[PDB]
């Protein structure tokens, strides 16, 4: 699920699965 | 940023983990 084009909610969902309990930050305009 | 690396081009595990806390 990580080696593809990931946009919008699909990208957020991947960050959620990969980062697990340490969480993440999502900055689309940086 | 992450949109350029993972949305307009193909993502990778290496790049995603850069955005974990």
């Amino acid at each position: 699920f990580v080696n593809q084009h990931l946009c919008g909610s699909h990208l957020v969902e991947a960050l959620y699965l990969v980062c697990g309990e340490r969480g993440f930050f999502y900055t689309p305009k940086a | 940023g992450i949109v350029e690396q993972c949305c307009t081009s193909i993502c990778s595990l290496y790049q995603l983990e850069n955005y974990c806390n």
